């Protein structure tokens, strides 16, 4: 007779306890790391926002192929538990290593002077990618940064939460977990302000970033090296099942190959058109949204507390959000929640930049709403992304590994697979090169608002116009089986 | 229509302050890569300062330290505050806001300029 606590076996609490625990920690770092790295290009002195579009595109989305084939080289000659090790304890040394060598070494390292007459010599419009090799080492902290969520959150610890959970205890904890990481951005929102507030204590040159940093590198390190404790733990004390060798001996098919199944079967090229979609257009708002930020929060310690609040309230929003979702999908449907995501962020978004665009003839109500036009366009931007991602992991994600089951498990299991690594970089790539052109056509993100406004619509058209393409290939297969 | 109009020059001390004022009339501050040049009488004119649309400041060797180029978005006007002004300081301020890539010029507007001279 199997005990139980809480009307759950103990055998599988475990498994699952540590399991959303080290969630809770891996998210704990990535809602740290997140604002951080906004912090370091964002503010830093010579760089801006249209930092940004450019980061995407010619700095991560290279390092994160060339990771994704490092990674899948170190894979067949380390074992499953050396790969955790290999590829998640360089992160904690890197950001241990940052926060208290690298960025107080950075006026010693960075080309400031070069940056310089690169930005003479080419025009105001360029500040963007000179930036790139200004603080080319907070560039390569976004980088990783960046490869915390890509890696440590998507594919280190989603390949061992499903590679030790039962098909049935994934499918009841896993919408736990996602609760859990939004906890996750409760704590390390409130976290990363309360070591963002500038100490009374001034210094004659005393860099209240500096203390402030490595203030918060610590916790990723402390938080970082809980992680690599909870995984050893579940893996000696948490009898593992012993499914054999014989999944498909998988052949993750390549790239070219892969878009060419994507375009082959048209069940998945409107769920990867979704993907993409989420992805351009959160970034063609948020980058905008960001230079606001940069300029109400010229401070890297009042935008890092900003960032803070707005992790909290993105964290209690989600929260929510998944709360009432499966209260969303029950009554209206597949086909209703996956058209909301779409429809928030448009509306959101069109909001926000009629906000930064038809602002001059509108404004008695941010004046007697006690606010500035840019501190309302701070505050319109960080509800737009909060209602956007709180409408992501509640209503998208939960469409998209929803819409997956009707499948045959090959084109699934291979589909699924191409879907992520592919999908999200090719996403948030492609919303920042359609910015790049922006800038380098426009000069500079303000002037390139009209027209951001504009590819917003196409994109959210041909997002609206994959769902209802896909609510229709999901009905008939959900439908028919019956 | 663009329009800088430059004010605040005057004679001052050797040693002392100087703020120079430029209202810019027919596009926003914020968004404008906008500079400060001086010329005095038989040499060309020197780049003194320059301020970027993201706030990014930019200073002569001569002038690092002395001088403080800033901007006031509510009245859209820039600012140069002139610290420990030198006799060398001495010449004709001019305001500039232009755009261009590598070196095709799209727009280049100039002030009248403003007398600065420094006594000793
Ligand atoms: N609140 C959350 N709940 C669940 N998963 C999350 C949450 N936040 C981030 N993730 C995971 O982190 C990864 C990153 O996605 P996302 O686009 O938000 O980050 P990003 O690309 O770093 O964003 P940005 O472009 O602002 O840097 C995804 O795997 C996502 O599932």
């Amino acid at each position: 007779a199997s005990p139980k606590i809480f009307g759950v076996e103990v055998a599988t609490l475990k498994k699952i306890i540590p399991l959303g625990l080290m969630f809770f920690c891996i998210l704990f770092n990535y809602t740290i790391l997140r604002d951080t790295k906004d912090v370091l290009v964002v503010t830093a002195k010579g760089s801006s926002a249209e930092i940004i579009p450019f980061l995407k595109t010619w700095v991560n989305l290279p390092m994160a192929i060339g990771f994704m084939l490092l990674y899948t080289k170190l894979s067949n000659v380390l074992s499953k538990k050396a790969l955790f090790y290999t590829v998640i304890v360089p992160f904690i040394i890197y950001f241990g290593a940052f926060g208290f060598v690298m960025y107080p070494l950075s006026n010693y390292i960075h080309p400031e002077a070069l940056a310089d007459k690169l930005l003479t010599t080419l025009g105001p419009r360029f500040m963007g990618p000179i930036a790139i090799l200004r603080i080319w080492s907070f560039c390569l902290f976004y980088v990783m940064a960046e490869l915390w969520g890509s890696v440590v959150v998507s594919v280190l610890f989603w390949g061992f939460a499903n590679q030790i959970t039962t098909v049935d205890e994934a499918k009841k904890f896993y919408p736990l977990f996602g609760l859990g990481a939004n906890v996750a951005l409760i704590f390390s929102g409130r976290t990363v302000k309360y070591f963002s507030n500038l100490r009374k204590n001034l210094g004659p040159g005393v860099d209240g970033w500096a203390v402030s940093l490595k203030a918060m590198m610590s916790i990723v390190v402390g938080m970082g090296l809980a992680i690599c404790l909870l995984y050893w733990w579940v893996n000696r004390y948490v009898p593992l099942p012993t499914r054999s060798k014989n999944k498909k001996e998988k052949p993750k098919m390549g790239t070219m190959e892969s878009l060419k199944f994507l375009v082959s079967s048209p069940y998945i090229r409107d769920l990867a058109t979704l993907v993409v979609a989420y992805g351009i257009s959160i970034n063609l708002v948020e980058v905008t949204w960001k230079s606001k930020l940069k300029a109400q929060f010229p401070s890297p310690n009042e935008y890092s507390a900003f960032m803070g609040d707005f992790s909290t309230c993105t964290g209690v929003a989600t929260f929510t959000m998944m709360l009432l979702s499966q209260y969303v999908f029950n009554k209206y449907g597949w086909g209703v929640a996956a058209k909301i995501t779409p429809t928030v962020l448009l509306l959101t978004g069109v909001a926000f930049f009629s906000l930064i665009l038809f602002g001059g003839p509108f404004a008695p109500l941010v004046a007697k709403l006690g606010m500035t036009p840019l501190l309302a366009a701070v505050y319109v931007g960080a509800l737009q992304n909060i209602f956007s991602k709180s409408a992501k992991y509640s209503l998208f994600d939960p469409c998209k590994e929803m819409a997956y089951i009707p499948l045959d498990e090959d084109t699934k299991v291979k589909g699924k697979a191409a879907i992520d690594v592919v999908c999200n970089p090719l996403g948030k790539s492609g919303g920042a090169l359609i910015q790049q052109f922006m800038i380098l056509s426009f000069g500079s993100l303000a002037n390139s608002t009209p027209y951001l406004g504009m590819i917003l619509l196409v994109i959210v058209t041909a997002w609206l116009a994959a769902a209802k393409s896909l609510e229709g290939q999901f009905n008939s297969l959900r439908s028919e089986e019956e | 229509e663009v329009q800088l109009v430059e004010s605040g020059g005057g004679l001052v001390q050797a040693g002392g302050s100087l703020r120079l004022s430029c209202a810019a009339s027919g596009f926003p501050v914020d968004e404008a890569y906008m500079t400060w040049y001086r010329q005095a009488p038989g040499k060309e004119r020197e780049w003194v300062a320059a301020i970027y649309s993201s706030g990014y400041t930019r200073y002569a060797d001569s002038v690092k330290g002395r001088f403080t180029i800033s901007r006031d978005n509510s009245k859209n006007t820039v600012y140069l505050q002139m610290n420990s002004l030198k006799p060398e300081d001495t010449a004709v301020y001019y305001c500039n806001v232009k755009d261009y890539v590598y070196n095709t010029y799209l727009y280049d507007y100039w002030g009248q300029g403003t007398q600065v001279t420094v006594s000793s």
